[PDB]
């Protein structure tokens, strides 16, 4: 989940690019 | 690197995704 | 001049959509 | 296609709201 | 349907309403 | 109020609606 | 390519606004 | 009008300050 | 007159400053 | 620190103009 | 019809930067 | 200028990486 690992959490701009199509 | 919600995640994953698109699914 | 392009498409989509979530895929 | 529907000429929220999951 | 404050309230204002305009009175 | 509409409560977009000229 | 178009100038309004609020109407 | 004239030409937070309530 | 913050205080930043630039350092 | 002027405490424009080139 | 221009370049650059801040200046 | 580029032509987030302190 992006929001549990970015918003709840921290995140990388690498770790953003999981959810790209 | 940094703390996102919402809309500003949105915009994060615009910038970073572009051309490839992208899917936001906050629920699961 | 005109409207949703970029970014704010994507705001506007979080905005119709939110915690449904929505897909962003252009041509 | 709707991003560039959108960009391009007239979009409704209620056209954008195809896009939601 | 959405928890809206500040700067973000008024976008989705202009938004929702664009051609018609519209007003911002937190205050009342 | 719409701050106690939709910020400090949380509303829908007819609901913002009412706050259009 | 120009500065406060759409979105941006509702933006620029809250910011100089703020609490004491303000009336968007295009022509 | 102030919406044009900020998106047609230059625009100042002064002359915007008068749509303030 | 504004609680600003992140993303917020420097669109604020770039308004207010425009052609002069401006420099954003939140940790000092 | 424009963070403890602006985000931590509340700051004007004229407060914001310190931070420009 | 383009892409980082005016208040979206400074945006673009307080997520890349962050914490790390970031000096903005045009030509 | 980076500025310039990033709104005439074509820019990365690598590229603007150069401008962070
Ligand atoms: C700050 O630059 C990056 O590390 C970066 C990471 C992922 C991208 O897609 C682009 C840039
Ligand atoms: C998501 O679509 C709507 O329900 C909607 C409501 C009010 C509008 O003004 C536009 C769209
Ligand atoms: C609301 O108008 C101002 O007071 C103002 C202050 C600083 C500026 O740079 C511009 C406008
Ligand atoms: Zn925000
Ligand atoms: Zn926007
Ligand atoms: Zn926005
Ligand atoms: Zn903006
Ligand atoms: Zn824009
Ligand atoms: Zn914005
Ligand atoms: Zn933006
Ligand atoms: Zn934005």
């Amino acid at each position: 989940g992006i929001v549990e690992q970015c918003c709840t959490s921290i995140c990388s701009l690498y770790q953003l690019e999981n959810y790209c199509n | 690197n940094q703390h996102l919600c919402g809309s500003h995640l949105v915009e994060a994953l615009y910038l970073v995704c572009g051309e490839r698109g992208f899917f936001y699914t906050p629920k699961t």
